[PDB]
């Protein structure tokens, strides 16, 4: 039997155009979808269905894997998966010593999809050079990548996990989209034994990557530790600290600024006054801790900004209002787009664990270039929302590492 | 015939009924024409007579071609009420992506729409009425049994029907290539002339089995085929013949048309240029205004007319070989490229001439051109080409590893095709010893449009100018421009304008603003420039002083 699903009030289906794909990915999708159709998972559709959602192929191993971009359908289904059948996010997950991510997407293909909703899940396998019309399908079962799937499947999931949870009361298990996050405080060996155990449970129902959240540390804003200081050095310092003060209560620059008296040469060395030195220590002390006064608001979007730092290094912040940083961090290791792709997946994984939401990304790269290459390196089974920006050179500077 | 293919189910929009538009009274000759047309359509089964109970109507009209009448149905109301359909207009093939064939045959389907059945349950909504003379008596009522002309769903339903019909034939003849466009079919093969003809005959017979008539060998068009502004043979392609007018006087209309023709030809004629012609259209208003060609435009046109003098064709794609893409700089902002598999037999050519923003350099532009060509290549051939670029590995790598934006380009290599792209200057990474430090700033009034720019220096110097017709931002650039003119070959400059910093820091080599261009000249002249920033009104050393200066009277 199927659960009835509705779109949000007066919203229509998605009508998103399919992206052009390389030859090898088209071949892969063709074979994947032929097999899925033979197995009843999807059916061919006619021109009387005007909806479309883009589809991609990713390399998961050397076995291709279909990835459907349901970002728009998700947005238009939000009342359903969030308020009607929401899945609560445990605050305990982020405190665990180890968290393993499991793909349980295969689960969905054994639950039929509400017949009247099927049309909205239409997609198209394109041809090269538009030489033939694209092949059109829609889903007959819960699709991977749709936020409706876990929401609908969750009472089955609860029943599935019930024995395991009862037998290991200190293990935290959290479902987000196609994945299961499983956290414990066990030594690494014993943790892995429990994960294998969980998979056995899962396996009886056809459901068949290690994080360490309590080892996620704020990435402080760093103040230079100098032998001697030039006017330039002090000028940089004050700029940086001035920006910091828009975020962290208590940041002081008064004393440091005294040193900048008169119209002086950039390279002139200038000895620190003992109190400026103190001012510096205190600011340094404050920059270690999370920002006093910033709290997550569950009715608001998360935003994530990333800056390219050079030499395979990248900085990022997560906030809901600029400079109310909920989290700041870094990623390290050359192919700029591959690295950015990796950092985006990492930042998204942390946000899911921490808040149970994905951030909308501000990406320091031209739209077309990202669109061209992101799927070459993508491995995750979700896709965050994103947009493209030009990093203000000073923002880069102020978040610089050492 | 009417195809025995299953119909596509169709519905009106969720909260809507069928149309009910009243038939306008028609003149007698047009009533006659319609009775005669519908009588035939009726006998062929295209329409059926209906009763008075059917509550719906849509206006019909008739228009004299020639000495022939045509039946027109105004389906706006119905179209407004009909569901959306899967888009058919999703893109066309580029000839350069096609594979060469020994033979290609075109077959047009006769009375295409009228040869495809309409959803039984939807027919009622297409009811129309031939009005009686002066509307005295009830009109003759018909509804459609087939896809009507001018109805929303026809294009998409026709195409999906043709696709289903072709399906078994394609499965049986995997080495025959068929392209569908509107009511035409392009059928290509590598068979020898005799067996190709045989295969066409089988296609026709298969098509006829499914209700679709086509021209026989005697009536089939001969190559080259004209399609979408191209002209196609089995073994090469080009754009449709273009004749450039020879005229003394050129209206805006003429120049617009000429530019479109040139832009179109540029996909196979290498070197086509339109910049000088385009400048002529600047701020252009009346399509009838005559615009005197400038000497440069006159030469550009001539240089074009010469490129077009003799026919050029592109070759087709061979999937077993790599794509090679070469790019050359032509002028400023102007780029040109060619794509081939064997040198120098172009599959296609192109030009790129877009400014992303007001300020860029050649390294950024070349990278943008590479991206554009890369996207195009995926679309056309489903794979990336190997590039030959007029830039040194080191030049490109120094730039991108230093710049704050991310990028990646497909495999490439340097080719020595001047002009080469280089970096025209590089700002220092560290402040300069024994170089004068200039603190700069600027002010302007919001309702004055007046303002000042100036500098103070660590060696005691200063200056302030007055700017008319300027912004708070333009003054910021003026100040830096001041500092540059009055300084030695090495200078340190301290601004408090992120705006100005942003611009200069990106290391531009061209710009829309003449101010910026002037600054660019200065930067290229210097031996060393360090540029730094400080927050305004933090009581910083020399910044406070110059703020004071330029803010006087403002
Ligand atoms: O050059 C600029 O961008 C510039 N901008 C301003 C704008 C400005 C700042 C400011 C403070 C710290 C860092 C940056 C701006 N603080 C202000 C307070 C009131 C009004 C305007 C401003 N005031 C100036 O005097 C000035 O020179
Ligand atoms: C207009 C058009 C669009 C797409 N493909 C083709 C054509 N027409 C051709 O004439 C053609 C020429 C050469 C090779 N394929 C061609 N064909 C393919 C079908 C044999
Ligand atoms: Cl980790
Ligand atoms: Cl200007
Ligand atoms: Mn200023
Ligand atoms: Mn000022």
């Amino acid at each position: 039997e199927t659960v009835p699903v509705k779109l949000k009030p007066g919203m229509d289906g998605p009508k998103v155009k399919q992206w052009p794909l390389t030859e090898e990915k088209i071949k892969a999708l063709v074979e994947i979808c032929t097999e899925m159709e033979k197995e009843g998972k999807i059916s061919k559709i006619g021109p009387e269905n005007p909806y479309n959602t883009p589809v991609f192929a990713i390399k998961k191993s050397t076995k291709w894997r279909k990835l459907v971009d349901f970002r728009e359908l998700n947005k238009r289904t939000q009342d359903f998966w969030e308020v009607q059948l929401g899945i609560p996010h445990p605050a305990g997950l982020k405190k665990k010593k180890s968290v393993t991510v499991l793909d349980v997407g295969d689960a969905y293909f054994s639950v039929p999809l509400d017949e009247d909703f099927r049309k909205y899940t239409a997609f198209t396998i394109p041809s090269i050079n538009n030489e033939t019309p694209g092949i059109r399908y829609q889903y007959n079962v819960l699709p991977q990548g749709w936020k409706g799937s876990p929401a609908i499947f969750q009472s089955s999931m609860t029943k599935i996990l019930e024995p395991f949870r009862k037998q290991n009361p200190d293990i935290v298990i959290y479902q987000y989209m196609d994945d299961l996050y499983v956290g414990s405080d066990l030594e690494i060996g014993q943790h892995r034994t429990k994960i294998e155990e969980l998979r056995q449970h899962l396996l009886r129902w056809g459901l068949t990557y290690e994080l360490h959240p309590d080892k996620w540390t704020v990435q402080p804003i760093v103040l230079p530790e100098k032998d001697s200081w030039t006017v330039n050095d002090i000028q940089k310092l004050v700029g940086k600290l001035n920006w910091a003060s828009q975020i962290y209560p208590g940041i002081k620059v008064r004393q440091l600024c005294k040193l900048l008296r008169g119209t002086k040469a950039l390279t002139e060395v200038i000895p620190l006054t003992e109190e400026a030195e103190l001012e510096l220590a205190e600011n340094r002390e404050i920059l270690k801790e999370p920002v006093h006064g910033v709290y997550y608001d569950p009715s608001k979007d998360l935003i994530a900004e990333i800056q390219k730092q050079g030499q395979g290094q990248w900085t990022y912040q997560i906030y809901q209002e600029p400079f109310k940083n909920l989290k700041t961090g870094k990623y390290a290791r050359t192919n700029d787009v591959k690295q950015l792709t990796e950092a985006v997946q990492k930042i998204t994984t942390e946000s899911i664990v921490i808040w149970g939401k994905t951030p909308k990304f501000k990406l320091p790269i031209q739209k077309e270039t990202w669109e061209t290459w992101w799927t070459e390196y993508w491995q995750a089974t979700w896709i965050p929302e994103w947009e493209f920006v030009n990093t203000p050179p000073l923002v880069k500077l102020w978040y610089q590492l050492e | 015939p009417i195809s025995p293919i299953e119909t596509v189910p169709v519905k009106l929009k969720p909260g809507m009924d069928g149309p009910k538009v009243k038939q306008w009274p028609l003149t007698e000759e047009k009533i006659k024409a319609l009775v005669e047309i519908c009588t035939e359509m009726e006998k062929e089964g295209k329409i059926s007579k209906i009763g008075p109970e059917n509550p719906y109507n849509t206006p019909v009209f008739a228009i004299k071609k020639s000495t022939k009448w045509r039946k027109l149905v105004d389906f706006r109301e119905l179209n407004k009420r009909t569901q959306d359909f899967w888009e058919v207009q999703l893109g066309i093939p580029h000839p350069a992506g096609l594979k060469k064939k020994k033979s290609v045959t075109v077959l047009d389907v006769g009375d295409a729409y009228f040869s495809v059945p309409l959803d039984e349950d939807f027919r009622k909504y297409t009811a129309f009425t031939i009005p009686s003379i002066n509307n005295e008596t009830p009109g003759i009522r018909y509804q459609y049994n087939v896809l009507p002309q001018g109805w929303k769903g026809s294009p998409a339903i026709f195409q999906s029907s043709m696709t289903k019909i072709l399906e078994p034939f394609r499965k049986q003849n995997p080495d025959i290539v068929i392209y569908q466009y509107m009511d035409d079919l392009y059928v290509g093969s590598d068979l020898e002339i005799g067996q190709h003809r045989t295969k066409i005959e089988e296609l026709r017979q298969h098509l006829l089995r499914w209700g679709l008539t086509t021209p026989d060998k005697k009536h089939q068009k001969e190559p080259p085929f004209l399609w979408m502004g191209y002209e196609l043979h089995p073994d090469k392609w080009t754009v449709q013949p273009i004749v450039l007018p020879e005229k003394d006087s050129w209206t805006v209309n003429d120049i617009q048309k000429l530019v479109g023709k040139l832009n179109w030809a540029s996909q196979i004629y290498p070197g086509i240029k339109v910049r000088q012609l385009c400048k002529l259209l600047r701020g252009t208003k009346a399509l009838t205004e005559v615009i005197p060609l400038t000497e440069e435009a006159e030469l550009e046109l001539a240089e074009n007319r010469e490129i077009l003098k003799e026919p050029v064709h592109g070759v087709y794609y061979d999937p077993s070989k790599d794509l090679i893409a070469e790019i050359q700089k032509q002028g400023q902002g102007q780029w040109t490229y060619q794509i081939y598999q064997e040198p120098f037999k172009n599959l296609k050519t192109g030009k790129y001439a877009r400014m992303r923003g007001a300020h860029t350099n050649d390294v950024k532009q070349l990278t943008e051109a590479v991206q554009k060509i890369t996207t195009e290549s995926i679309v056309i051939w489903g794979k990336t080409p190997k590039f030959k670029l007029p830039i040194q590995k080191e030049t490109w790598e120094t730039w991108w590893t230093e710049y704050w934006q991310a990028t990646w380009i497909p495999e490439w290599e340097f080719v020595n095709t001047p002009p080469l792209v280089k970096l025209w200057y590089q700002l220092e990474k560290e402040p300069i010893v024994g170089a004068e430090t200039f603190y700069v700033d600027g002010a302007a009034n919001r309702e004055t449009k007046l303002g000042k720019a100036g500098y103070v220096t660590n060696r005691g110097r200063q200056k302030v100018v007055t700017l008319t017709d300027t912004t708070n931002q333009k003054t910021e650039l003026q100040a830096i421009y001041l500092a540059l003119q009055d300084s030695g070959l090495e200078v340190n400059i301290v601004t408090d304008s992120q705006y100005a910093l942003g611009i200069i820091q990106a290391q531009p080599d061209q710009s829309e603003s003449e101010l910026v261009n002037q600054i660019i000249e200065q930067l290229i002249k210097k031996e060393k420039v360090y540029l730094a920033w400080v927050p305004a009104h933090k009581g910083i050393g020399g910044n406070e002083q110059v703020d004071k200066l330029v803010s006087a009277g403002i």
